């Protein structure tokens, strides 16, 4: 409501994005339809979510949808999902809809190790044809910046997290993994959190 | 001067304008025909009536393909020659029949079989008429290759594919019966030849 | 086999004799569809151009909603 | 995954993200272009192209059937300059707010309408002329422009007045090419005035 309100009074409101779910066909429709949004984000977990995202899209092939594609190695609620395996799988089904954008996120830092999903040459390594990404989420990387209101002292303790290549990030399940834990929220969804005391 | 028949099955019809120096003729296969096919059966649902115009006059090519003989000049050859032509002409825009009968399952309700039929009728009637398939079609994946827009490659498989692939030699020899015909048969005698030597 | 595939991804017989440019199909190469590019304003402001950042009209990077 | 590159603290946001975005340029220029700049094909705005889809004095005559997106397609031309932001842009801008554009509301197309295209092959002196039927006889109504080099005048015309004589509106719109998403924003300064 907040929304279809504040754009019919012609408030920048450029996109929505929906966390933590795919909406319904006839909600989505509701979305795309009735507020005054140039494009709708939608982040799925699994490849039945990027399934009721080309569906959303399939409907409304005029629509811009931005699939905002993150693994479960990335911070905050997250998945139990490989970054790349459900992408090889469905890459193919999402290029068939010109109205999606597709986005890689969860893991990216600098140009250098965003650059091969940019390019394609990412799904060369597991002998697939190259495969390229219309853009990238840093979510974790943004959060030492000077005008985030982080705390000082978390910031400091942000730094001194070392990390972990792709391969070991689901250790975090067991035990600390780059100075990072895995921890059940209220509802039982998995959270990414920086292993203090 | 041309008199109009009007090729019909209940509900759906073809106006077929027959050159009057051979009405006598076509009026005759007009009665023969119409009382051959079935009757209607609402929407068109049953496996020997035609769905659409184009199927119709695909049944008459059929019936009077079967009336010729194949080297005796018979009294019903201008007639064939003349119910291609607006077949041809109508339905057949330059395009090839197998676009024609893609264009039936998407845009209407025929289906595969009653398609396949339409298919051989348009393929016996051309040979029956002596007028073969010798004009290089201008299939636009060729045009193509010989330009150099295209390069092509021919793969065929073996087993594991199907149960019965001998229901693709079945639907193959009904189907191109007259282009494939004389393949098919100078099979049989090398295969029959190879067993009695072996 | 004569078929119609919903998905479109491969063709049946109609594709071979088809003299419309509906007997050319080509299938997507997804290097060259999605090739990465570079593009400049008249201000000279170079950007990556992708299916994304040509709608938004700013690079392909966002911040997501922490 | 992304605490290995979490490193530099307090480091400014525009100095991060510019960091990257400049980090792809470098390696996409080397790469594809061979490290010349002149090589990357210019454009006047970037953006406002749904991922989905030469001629001088031109004329549209629109009837009942004309479908909308050919319509405004052919009015905004080939060449990326005003005229194409004009009539393709979704909305433009007032003050920070997001209006429907104008410019598209009035050219929609409906059985009468006359469009007239003049230098259309020269952004700076081109003019489109909207003409309708006026008591029979068809006079211009609409009449989009350059007058300064980043001004968009939209002469409204009415012709039914006291004496005669025709009068005209002038709403006028500034084009920024650096805001690619919405270039075309209206000047609000003596709108109401005007
Ligand atoms: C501190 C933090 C808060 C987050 N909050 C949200 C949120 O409120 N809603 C949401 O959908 N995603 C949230 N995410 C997930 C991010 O939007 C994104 O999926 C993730 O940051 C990308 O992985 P990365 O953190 O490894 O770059 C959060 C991530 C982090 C690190």
């Amino acid at each position: 409501p907040l929304i279809k309100e504040l754009r019919s009074k012609g408030y920048p409101i450029q996109f929505l994005t929906i966390g933590a779910g795919v909406p319904s066909l006839e909600v989505a429709s509701e979305y795309i339809e009735t507020l005054g949004l140039k494009y709708l984000g939608l982040k799925p977990g699994s490849i039945d979510a990027i399934s009721q995202v080309i569906n959303i899209a399939k409907a409304h092939p005029n629509f811009p949808i931005a699939l905002q594609w993150t693994g479960g190695r990335g911070g905050g609620h997250h998945s139990f999902e490989d970054a790349h395996t459900p992408m090889l799988q469905m890459y193919s089904k999402i290029r068939r809809h010109p109205n999606i954008m597709l986005i890689f996120g969860s893991g990216f830092g600098s140009a250098d190790d965003t650059y091969p999903y940019l390019t394609g040459e990412w799904s060369t390594k597991f002998d697939y044809p190259p495969m390229p990404f219309d853009g990238f989420l840093f979510g974790s990387r943004v959060m030492i910046a000077k005008e985030v209101k982080t705390s000082p002292d978390a910031k400091k303790c942000i730094a001194a997290c070392t990390g972990v290549p792709d391969d070991k990030w689901e250790q975090t399940y067991k035990k600390p993994t780059g100075g990072i834990v895995t921890v059940r929220s209220e509802m039982g969804e998995p959270i990414h959190k920086i292993a203090t005391r | 001067s041309t008199r109009p028949l009007t090729l019909s099955h209940g509900s759906l019809e073809h106006v077929l304008l027959v050159p009057t120096a051979s009405f006598f003729i076509a009026s005759q296969l007009q009665e023969q025909f119409n009382k051959i096919l079935p009757e209607p059966t609402e929407g068109f649902a049953a496996d020997d009536e035609p769905t659409t115009p184009a199927e119709l006059v695909g049944k008459f090519l059929g019936y009077v393909s079967s009336l010729v003989e194949p080297s005796k000049v018979g009294q019903f050859d201008q007639v064939l020659n003349l119910c291609l032509t607006e077949f041809e002409n109508c339905y057949l825009e330059g395009n090839d029949i197998h676009a024609l009968a893609a264009k039936l399952l998407q845009e209407n309700d025929t289906t595969l079989v009653k398609t396949k039929e339409l298919i051989k009728n348009y393929i016996t009637a051309r040979i029956m008429a002596k007028r073969p398939f010798d004009k290089k079609s201008n299939s636009a994946l060729f045009r193509a290759v010989g330009e150099g827009n295209a390069q092509l490659v021919a793969i065929f498989g073996g087993q594991g594919n199907t149960d019965d692939y001998f229901e693709e030699l079945r639907d193959l020899y009904q189907t191109y019966h007259v282009l494939v015909g004389d393949l098919i048969k100078f099979s049989a005698e090398t295969l029959s030849e190879l067993i009695r030597t072996t | 086999t004569l078929d119609i595939n919903p998905d479109d991804d491969y063709g049946f017989k109609q594709e071979i004799f088809d003299v419309t440019s509906n007997g050319l199909k080509k299938n997507p190469n997804w290097l060259e569809e999605y090739h990465p590019k570079l593009i400049k304003n008249k201000s000279g402001k170079i950007f990556v151009e992708t299916k994304f950042s040509k709608l938004i009209g700013r690079p392909p990077l966002l911040v997501p909603g922490m | 995954v992304a605490a290995q590159f979490t490193k530099v603290i307090d480091e400014p946001i525009k100095s991060i993200m510019d960091g990257i975005h400049d980090g792809h340029i470098k390696k996409l220029l080397h790469q594809y272009y061979g490290d010349d700049e002149s090589k990357i094909p210019a454009v006047e705005y970037f953006g406002g192209e749904s991922p989905v889809d030469s001629e001088d004095s031109a004329v549209f005559k629109a009837t009942s059937s004309t479908d909308e997106e050919s319509w405004f397609k052919a009015l905004a031309g080939s060449e990326i300059n005003w005229r194409h932001a004009s009539f393709l842009c979704s909305f433009i801008t007032q003050d920070k707010m997001f209006v429907s554009n104008p410019i598209r509301k009035v050219f929609k197309p409906s059985q009468g309408m006359v469009v007239e295209i003049s230098n259309g092959n020269t952004s700076s002196k081109t003019v489109v002329t909207l003409s309708e039927p006026v008591q029979g006889e068809l006079k211009p109504t609409v009449i989009l422009k350059l007058l300064k080099e980043n001004i968009i005048q939209m002469e409204m015309i009415e012709n039914r007045t006291m004496d005669g004589k025709p009068v005209s509106l002038p709403l006028l719109y500034n084009f920024n090419p650096d805001n690619g998403f919405a270039p075309i924003s209206e000047v609000m300064e003596d709108r109401n005035q005007r």
